[PDB]
RNA sequence: UUCAAAUGAGAACUUUGAAGACUGAAGUGGGGAAAGGUUCCACGUCAACAGCAGUUGGACGUGGGUUAGUCGAUCCUAAGA
RNA sequence: AGCUUAUCACCCCGGAAUUGGUUUAUCCGGAGAUGGGGUCUUAUGGCUGGAAGAGGCCAGCACCUUUGCUGGCUCCGGUGC
RNA sequence: GUGAACAGCCUCUAGUUGAUAGAAUAAUGUAGAUAAGGGAAGUCGGCAAAAUAGAUCCGUAACUUCGGGAUAAGGAUUGGCUCUAAGGGUCGGGUAGUGAGGGCCUUGGUCAGACGUAGACGGCCUUGGUGUCGCUUGCUACAAUUAACGAUCAACUU
RNA sequence: GUGAUUUCGAUUAACGAGAUUCCCACUGUCCCUAUCUA
């Protein structure tokens, strides 16, 4: 027997490569006499062709690797092989600390906590690198407000 | 009987190529049903009428 | 495909002269996480466009059931 | 928050032919089923119980159709019924045990 | 690369199953332009050819197969003629 | 296919220094800023119709067969130099 | 997946297993390696091999057209594991206080819906309920100069 | 016709599959060979 359009036919029909088609060497008379799509699947419902199922690449290393990552591990100089700008953008750091800081300056100025004046001059100083986190300027800003109720009443 | 078995699940099995047939595909006969449950120790008259 | 909600204009619409044949459609879903309730669909086949128009209530879509012309012929599901 | 999702398993078929224990069965889930984590913790969240034929799970802390079909292979395998007991689903979280296409040779 | 079975007068090389490997998504994967012209598919076949072999083949014999208002051409103008 | 959905842009009110608004990137405002309310393009996304009847994944069924049938499920999220 | 990475290496989907075969294993040849002591003594000629190599921290000369030279040169370090610190998002303002508004309104009240002992939904209302809680506006009252905090959600970097 | 630029016909940083003499390091180039794999 030939039965390589009989695979060729259940590659077809069941969807899968030629790879993963199994054809039973008992019934060969059987899938040899098959040459339509209609006895192939004949075939294919009474079980003489089967679909083999794909061969398994687990991720289950990989999760663990990452966790591992997660947890803190293998982040050492003997493992690190691109410059550290490569690894991470320097620019990318710095455009999320500053919309974080200019978030943060309108959220407190449109809830009062701080003045137009004082927001502009805030916001210049975010954009001119003054504090290196929302906590800095978090408490730069609870320090000068403390400065200007002092001055204010120091010159009442 | 331990070692026995993780021989023969080694000859079965090789995955890195591919994958194992699926026994709800397969069909198994009388012969590789009896003597298993002969040597696992059950009752064989229910079987030989089915 | 187009979906009409008036049942005035569904109704005249079933009435025009293009139109030869309707499909009614049963489907079973739920209402707000709710118990399994039907839905029919009302598919009239116009010369451009399947008309559908979705009912949710059993007892009305039987009423308009019953409200459908004779001529019109009606397959269901 | 306490729905207590019931997952019956129909092992008539096994039991009937008469080479399955239904009280093995449920000891092994009591024993094996996990809850939080370890073996152990069943009490008040997770319950089993046996009808000589329907073992029914009644738990109402992360159990699933997936988790209960993991422990009984594992139990099949141990008991060596793997290659001739199946376990299958028939509606949704009703399930039963029954057995492989066993063809006559004649 | 290897084991077994089938086919066959004849099998290291055909077919199926089982194993071992490989290309490793800038592919030994899937499509086109151009070019070729039936190489596509099936059945049969081995005198010659595929630098061993051959029951295999883009080989030989015989048949079958390419369906558009919407995809292209067709229309427009470019350098140019 | 219907409804809806936007950066930009534009309109109305009002008149700004303690100048304010504001992008990663400093530009913008008496040639009218900030602010409140609007209008617009529909890239794009969403809901619905198309449409579950399709496709997919399962279970239970016959039986020499050039063969069909019956039930289920086909759901809800998250994240990012 | 590793990794800075369309590198190299391994794998999944798909594809292929094509290249004449078998038996032996001397020298030689080609390709790839190792080597005591010495260390260019070899050769026209250090030809070829070897040695160096990623990343982090320190550190860097003469000369210079001031832009460079520069990765100059020259040092330290790099695994695994258990920890510590740091880097964010979304929602959160009130009861002291008057009275109405939206929805399946627990129970209780009137009008009141077609089909196959059952009868939902639905066109109307509440001072109640989930000193009379509350989801809504109008407002006096420290509205926040401690939201300087809390509830909730998530990534991988140092 | 000359080919950057500067400075005083000379000079010049940066760069080069351009040319020459050495240095460290390195070594089967060698003393002097020997062995392993395909």
């Amino acid at each position: 027997a030939n039965l390589r359009t009989q695979k060729r036919l259940a590659a077809s029909v069941v969807g899968v490569g030629k790879r993963k088609v199994w054809l039973d060497p008992n019934e060969t008379s059987e899938i040899a006499q098959a040459n339509s799509r209609n006895a192939i699947r004949k075939l294919v419902k009474n079980g003489t062709i089967v679909k083999k199922a794909v061969t398994v690449h687990s991720k289950s290393r990989t999760r663990a690797h990452a966790q591992s990552k997660r947890e803190g591990r293998h982040s050492g100089y003997g493992k690190r092989k691109g410059t550290r700008e490569a690894r991470l953008p320097s620019q990318v750091v710095w455009i999320r600390r500053l919309r974080v800081l200019r978030r943060l300056l309108a959220k407190y100025r449109d809830a009062g906590k701080i003045d137009k004046h004082l927001y502009h001059v805030l916001y210049k100083e975010s954009k001119g690198n003054a504090f290196k986190h929302k906590r800095a300027l978090v408490e730069h800003i609870i320090q000068a407000k403390a400065d200007a109720q002092r001055e204010k009443a120091l010159n009442e | 009987r331990q070692k026995t078995m993780i021989a023969e699940a080694r000859n079965r099995k090789s995955l890195k190529n591919k994958a194992i047939m699926p026994r709800s595909k397969l069909t198994k006969s009388f012969g590789k049903m009896e003597e298993h449950m002969s040597t696992l120790g059950h009752d064989m008259s229910a079987l030989q009428d089915k | 495909a187009r979906e009409i909600t008036d049942i005035k204009q569904f109704l005249e619409l079933t009435r025009r002269a293009d139109v030869k044949t309707a499909t009614v459609k049963i489907n079973k879903k739920l209402n707000k996480a709710g118990k399994p309730f039907r839905q029919t669909k009302f598919k009239v086949r116009g010369s451009s466009s399947l008309y559908t128009l979705v009912i949710n209530d059993a007892g009305k879509a039987k009423k308009l059931i019953q409200s459908l012309p004779p001529t019109l012929k009606v397959n269901r599901l | 928050q306490k729905i207590a999702k019931t997952f019956t398993v129909d092992v008539s078929s096994p039991t009937e032919n008469g080479v399955f224990d239904p009280a093995s069965y449920a000891k092994y889930l009591i024993d094996h089923i996990k809850v939080e984590g370890a073996v152990g913790n069943l009490g008040n969240a997770v319950t089993v119980t046996e009808d000589g034929t329907v073992v029914t799970v009644v738990s109402t802390a992360k159990f699933s159709g997936k988790y209960l079909k993991y422990l009984t292979k594992k139990y099949l395998k141990k008991n060596q019924l793997r290659d001739w007991i199946r376990f299958v689903s028939t509606k949704t979280n009703e399930y039963r045990l029954a057995f492989y296409q066993v063809t006559p040779e004649e």
